[PDB]
C-alpha cells in the first residue's frame, strides 16, 4: 500500500516549499495523480483480501472507500479556495496540512488489518477534524461544535479501547484475518452483553444513531465548507465500516441485541425526515438528511444479511457524494448572499441557470431516483428488511414519501418563484464552482454503469 | 616454684586437644530448601519480535 501512503506523506514537503502564490495549483495536482494511483486497489478478487504485508490489507469494502477518500482532497481543496483569499500564507499552508493528515489518517485507518492500529487511527482522525471546525469557522458557535463534536465521539469510544483489549487478552490476537478465522459464538450472558455494547456503542455513536446525533447539526453547521464534505462523505462512514468489521465477533448476541437500535433507527429516520421538512436552514437540513440515510444504513448493517450488506456499501458512497455535492451547492449561495438562510434568497434559477441545473440534479439523486446507486442501495436494504419482517416496508416507505417532499421542497424554495428584489450582488456562476459541482456528480453517473464495484465483499 | 605469668600471657589464644567429638549440628538447624532452577543457555531474537499489539518489530 506504501505507493498511496508515501505520496500523500510528501504532499506535506510538496505544500510547504511552494511558492506563496502556487500552492493551490501543486494541490490539487498531485491530490488528482494520487487518486490514480488510488484506482488500482478497485480491481479486488472474489477470494479473500489483497493482503499487502503484515500491516496493510485491502478489501472490496475498504477498496471504495479509499477511492473516494482520496478523490475527496482536490474538491476539498477548490471549496476551500473561495474563502481563504484574504488569509495570510502559513495559515493557508496549514490548512493545507490539515486536510493532508486527515486524508492521511483515513486512509491508513480504512486497511488498519489489526484492530488496535484501526482504533488509533480511527481516533486520530479526530484532531484535525476538531481544529478545522474550531479555528476557521465563522459563526460564533464554533466552539461550543467543537466540543460536542469530541465529546460525544470519545465518550462512546473510551469503552472501545477496554473492550478490544480485553478481547486480545482473551482470544490472543486482534489481527481481523485471525479473528474472522477463529471466530466462536458470544454466550448468553450479562458480560458478553456488556461487551457487546462497548464494541458497537462507540462505532453507533459516530454513524450516527439516532437519540446520539445531536453533534452532527452542530458541527455541519459551523464547520467550513471543506470539514462539512470531510465530516459527511467520510467520517460519516467510519462507524459503518467499523461495525461490519466487528460484527463478525458478536454473533449470536446480535439477533436480539439489534432489537433497541433498529427500532431506533427505524423511527429515527422517519423523525428525522419529517424534521427536515421544518427548517429554516439550508445546512441543518443536509445534515439531518444525512441523519436518516445513516440510520438507513444502520439498520441494513443490524439486519446482517449479504444483501444488507451490498446495500449498506452502495449507499455509504452514494450518500457520501450526494452529501457532499449539497454542501457544496449551499456554500456557493452563501458565499453570495452571506445569510445561510433557505427563503432569505429566492428564484435564484431565473439568475443563475447551470447552478439550476445542478441543484436539480443533486436533488434528483438525494431523492433516490433510479438507476443511481443511491437507489440501488436503498432497495437492497429495503428487500433485505423485508424479509427480516414484512411490516417495516411501511416505515421505509413513509421515510421514502418525506425524503421526496423535502428534497423537492430544498428544490422549489432556493430555485423556483420570483427572486427576491433587495439583493443585487448574485454574480454569474465562477468556472470553478461549475467544475466542483461536474466533477462531484459525473463519478455518480459514471458508477451506475458498474454498480459491482461498489456492492461490497458479498457481492 | 610457681611462675607469676606476665603482661599478655593470659590474653593469649590457645590450642586445646580434647576426645569430646565435634558437634555436627549445634544450631539444630532444618534442610536448606531446594534454590531456584537457574536455567542457561544461548540466547536468541525473540520469536516475531516485541509481539506488542500491531508492531512487527
Ligand atoms: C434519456 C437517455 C438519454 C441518453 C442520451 C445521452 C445523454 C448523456 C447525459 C449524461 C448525463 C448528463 C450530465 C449531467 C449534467 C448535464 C450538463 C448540463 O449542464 O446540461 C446543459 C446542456 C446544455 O444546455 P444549456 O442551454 O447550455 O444550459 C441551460 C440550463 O442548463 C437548463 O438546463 P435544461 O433545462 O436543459 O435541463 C438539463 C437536463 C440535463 O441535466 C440532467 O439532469 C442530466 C442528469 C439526469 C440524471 C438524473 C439522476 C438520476 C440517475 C440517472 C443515472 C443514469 C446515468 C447513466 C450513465 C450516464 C453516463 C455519464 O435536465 C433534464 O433534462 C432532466 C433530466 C431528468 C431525466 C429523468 C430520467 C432519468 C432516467 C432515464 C433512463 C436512464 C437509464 C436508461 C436505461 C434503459 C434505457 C437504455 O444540456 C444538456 O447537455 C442536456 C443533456 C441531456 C439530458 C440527459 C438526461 C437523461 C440522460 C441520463 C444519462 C443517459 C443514460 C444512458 C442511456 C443511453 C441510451
Ligand atoms: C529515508 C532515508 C533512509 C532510508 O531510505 O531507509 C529506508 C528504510 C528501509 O527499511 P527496511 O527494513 O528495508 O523496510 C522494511 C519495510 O518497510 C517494512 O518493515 P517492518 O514492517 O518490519 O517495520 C515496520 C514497523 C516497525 O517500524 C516502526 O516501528 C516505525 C514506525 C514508523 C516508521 C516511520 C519512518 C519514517 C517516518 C517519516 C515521517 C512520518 C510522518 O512498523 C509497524 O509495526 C506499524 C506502525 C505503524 C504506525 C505506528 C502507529 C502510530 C500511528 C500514528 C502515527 C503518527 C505519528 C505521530 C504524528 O525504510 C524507511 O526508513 C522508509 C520509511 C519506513 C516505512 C516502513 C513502515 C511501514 C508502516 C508505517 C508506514 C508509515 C509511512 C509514513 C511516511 C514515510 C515517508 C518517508
Ligand atoms: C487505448 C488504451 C485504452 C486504455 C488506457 C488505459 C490507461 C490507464 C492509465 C491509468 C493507470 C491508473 C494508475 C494505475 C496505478 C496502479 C498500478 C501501479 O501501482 O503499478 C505500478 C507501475 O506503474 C507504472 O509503472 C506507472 C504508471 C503511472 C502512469 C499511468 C499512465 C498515466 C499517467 C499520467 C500522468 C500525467 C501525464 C502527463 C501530464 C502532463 C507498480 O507496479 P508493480 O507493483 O511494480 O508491478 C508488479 C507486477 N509486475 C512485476 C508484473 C509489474
Ligand atoms: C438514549 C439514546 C440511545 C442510547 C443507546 C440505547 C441502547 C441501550 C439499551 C441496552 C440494550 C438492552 C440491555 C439489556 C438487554 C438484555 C435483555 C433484558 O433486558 O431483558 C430481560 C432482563 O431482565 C431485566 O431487564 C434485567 C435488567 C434490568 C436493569 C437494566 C436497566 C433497565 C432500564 C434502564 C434504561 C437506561 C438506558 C440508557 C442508560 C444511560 C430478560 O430477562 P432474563 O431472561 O432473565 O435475562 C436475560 C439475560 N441473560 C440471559 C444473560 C441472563
Ligand atoms: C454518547 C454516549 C454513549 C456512552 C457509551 C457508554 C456505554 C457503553 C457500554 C458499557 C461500557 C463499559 C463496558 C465494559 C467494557 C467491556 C469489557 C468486558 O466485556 O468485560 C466484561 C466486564 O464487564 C463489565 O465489567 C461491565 C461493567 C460496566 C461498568 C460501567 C457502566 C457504564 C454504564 C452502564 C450502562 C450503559 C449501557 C447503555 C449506554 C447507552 C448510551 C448512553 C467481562 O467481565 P469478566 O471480568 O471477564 O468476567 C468473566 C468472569 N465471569
Amino acid at each position: 500500500m506504501l505507493k498511496i501512503i508515501i505520496p500523500t506523506t510528501m504532499l506535506l514537503p510538496m505544500t510547504w516549499m511552494s511558492k506563496h502564490n502556487m500552492i493551490w495549483i501543486n494541490a490539487t495536482v498531485h491530490s488528482l495523480l494520487i487518486s490514480l494511483i488510488s484506482l488500482s486497489l478497485l480491481n479486488q478478487l472474489g477470494e479473500n483480501s489483497l493482503n499487502f504485508s503484515l500491516t496493510f490489507f485491502s478489501d472490496s469494502l475498504s477498496a471504495p472507500l479509499l477511492v473516494l477518500t482520496t478523490w475527496l482532497l482536490p474538491l476539498m481543496l477548490m471549496a476551500s479556495q473561495s474563502h481563504l483569499s484574504k488569509e495570510t500564507t502559513t495559515r493557508k499552508k496549514l490548512y493545507i496540512t490539515m486536510l493532508i493528515l486527515l486524508q492521511l489518517f483515513l486512509i491508513m485507518t480504512f486497511t488498519a488489518t489489526e484492530l488496535i492500529l484501526f482504533y488509533i487511527l480511527f481516533e486520530a482522525t479526530l484532531v484535525p477534524t476538531l481544529i478545522i471546525i474550531t479555528r476557521w469557522g465563522n459563526q460564533t458557535e464554533r466552539l461550543n461544535a467543537g466540543l460536542y463534536f469530541l465529546f460525544y465521539t470519545l465518550a462512546g469510544s473510551l469503552p472501545l479501547l477496554v473492550a478490544l483489549v480485553y478481547i486480545q487478552n482473551t482470544t490472543g490476537s486482534l489481527n481481523f484475518l485471525i479473528i474472522h478465522y477463529w471466530s466462536h459464538p458470544l454466550s448468553n450472558s450479562w458480560s458478553n452483553i456488556f461487551m457487546w455494547l462497548a464494541c458497537i456503542m462507540a462505532f453507533m455513536v459516530k454513524m450516527p444513531l439516532y437519540g446520539l446525533h445531536l453533534w452532527l447539526p452542530k458541527a455541519h453547521v459551523e464547520a467550513p465548507i471543506a470539514g462539512s464534505m470531510v465530516l459527511a462523505a467520510v467520517l460519516l462512514k467510519l462507524g459503518g465500516y467499523g461495525m461490519m468489521r466487528i460484527t463478525t465477533i458478536l454473533n449470536p448476541l446480535t439477533n436480539y441485541m439489534a432489537y433497541p437500535f433498529l427500532m431506533l433507527s427505524m423511527w429515527g429516520m422517519i423523525m428525522t425526515s419529517s424534521i427536515c421538512l421544518r427548517q429554516t436552514d439550508l445546512k441543518s437540513l443536509i445534515a439531518y438528511s444525512s441523519v436518516s440515510h445513516m440510520a438507513l444504513v444502520i439498520v441494513a448493517i443490524m439486519i446482517q444479511t449479504p444483501w444488507s450488506f451490498m446495500g449498506a456499501t452502495a449507499l455509504m458512497i452514494a450518500h457520501g457524494l450526494t452529501s457532499s455535492m449539497l454542501f457544496c451547492l449551499a456554500n456557493t449561495n452563501y458565499e453570495r448572499v452571506h445569510s445561510r438562510t433557505m427563503i432569505l434568497a429566492r428564484g435564484l434559477q431565473t439568475l443563475l441557470p447551470l447552478m439550476a441545473t445542478w441543484w436539480l440534479v443533486a436533488s434528483l439523486t438525494n431523492l433516490a431516483l433510479p438507476p443511481s446507486i443511491n437507489l440501488i442501495g436503498e432497495l437492497f436494504i429495503i428487500t433485505a428488511s423485508f424479509s427480516w419482517s414484512n411490516i417495516t416496508i411501511i416505515l421505509m416507505g413513509m421515510n421514502m414519501m418525506i425524503t421526496a417532499l423535502y428534497s423537492l421542497y430544498m428544490l422549489i424554495t432556493t430555485q423556483r418563484g420570483k427572486y427576491t428584489h433587495h439583493i443585487n450582488n448574485i454574480k454569474p456562476s465562477f468556472t470553478r464552482e461549475n467544475a466542483l459541482m461536474a466533477l462531484h456528480i459525473l463519478p455518480l453517473l459514471l458508477l451506475t454503469l458498474n454498480p459491482k464495484m461498489i456492492l461490497g465483499p458479498l457481492y | 616454684g610457681w611462675v607469676r605469668p606476665d603482661l599478655g600471657e593470659l590474653s593469649k589464644v590457645t590450642k586445646v586437644k580434647t576426645d569430646r567429638p565435634l558437634p555436627e549440628n549445634p544450631y539444630h538447624s532444618r534442610a536448606r530448601p531446594e534454590p531456584n532452577p537457574e536455567a542457561e543457555g544461548d540466547l536468541k531474537p525473540a520469536k516475531h519480535g516485541s509481539r506488542l499489539f500491531f508492531w512487527t518489530m
